[PDB]
């Protein structure tokens, strides 16, 4: 195990039903920050480095 | 009383536009090289995920004045070789190659 920072996707009845790591890449951690998994195109901001 | 004669006048007019577009980096400023702010600035939360969303919501829109005021034309015109029209000199307002 590691520390991490996932995100999760619950249903209508409680179920966790998808996730994502904020680790895997620059794509993921976009879909961390916007908060959703369905994302339009176009340049968004993120954290610093 | 009626007028005869008559002149011709050219008034300038200046108008801004623009503004210089920033950034702040968090923990370059309110940190300042210290680990220990970085382990103190987490208890206050993602403040600078909002004021980055506000700056760039600036920056966003002054891109958005210059391109309002000059794209409204749809042809990229030619300059013509000739300056001067009968009696109007456009040597000073056309560029030069
Ligand atoms: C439209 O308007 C433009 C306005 O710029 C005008 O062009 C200018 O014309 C004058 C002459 O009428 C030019 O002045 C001369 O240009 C030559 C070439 O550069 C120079 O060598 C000359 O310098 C010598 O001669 C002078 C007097 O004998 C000396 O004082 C000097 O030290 C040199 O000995 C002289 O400067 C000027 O350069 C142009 N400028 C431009 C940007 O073209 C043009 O004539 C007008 N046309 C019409 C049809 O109205
Ligand atoms: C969340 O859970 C509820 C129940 O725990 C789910 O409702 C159930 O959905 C199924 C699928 O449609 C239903 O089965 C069908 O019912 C119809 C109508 O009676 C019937 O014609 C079909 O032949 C089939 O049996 C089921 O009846 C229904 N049950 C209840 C109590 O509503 C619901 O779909 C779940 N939703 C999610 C997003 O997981």
């Amino acid at each position: 195990l590691k520390p991490t920072t996932f995100m999760l996707k619950y249903d209508e009845n409680g179920t966790i039903t998808d996730a994502v790591d904020c680790s895997q890449n620059p794509l993921a951690e976009l879909k961390c920050s916007v908060k959703s998994f369905e994302i339009d195109k176009g340049i968004y901001q993120t954290s610093n480095f | 009383a009626i007028p005869t004669n008559f002149s011709i006048s050219i008034t300038t007019e200046v108008m801004p536009v623009s503004m210089a577009k920033t950034s702040v980096d968090c923990n370059m400023y309110i940190c300042g090289d210290s680990t220990e702010c970085a382990n103190l600035l987490l208890q206050y939360g993602s403040f600078c995920t909002q004021l980055n969303r506000a700056l760039s919501g600036i920056a966003a829109e002054q891109d958005r004045n210059t391109r309002e005021v000059f794209a409204q034309v749809k042809q990229m015109y030619k300059t013509p070789t000739l300056k001067y029209f009968g009696g109007f000199n456009f040597s000073q307002i056309l560029p030069d190659p």
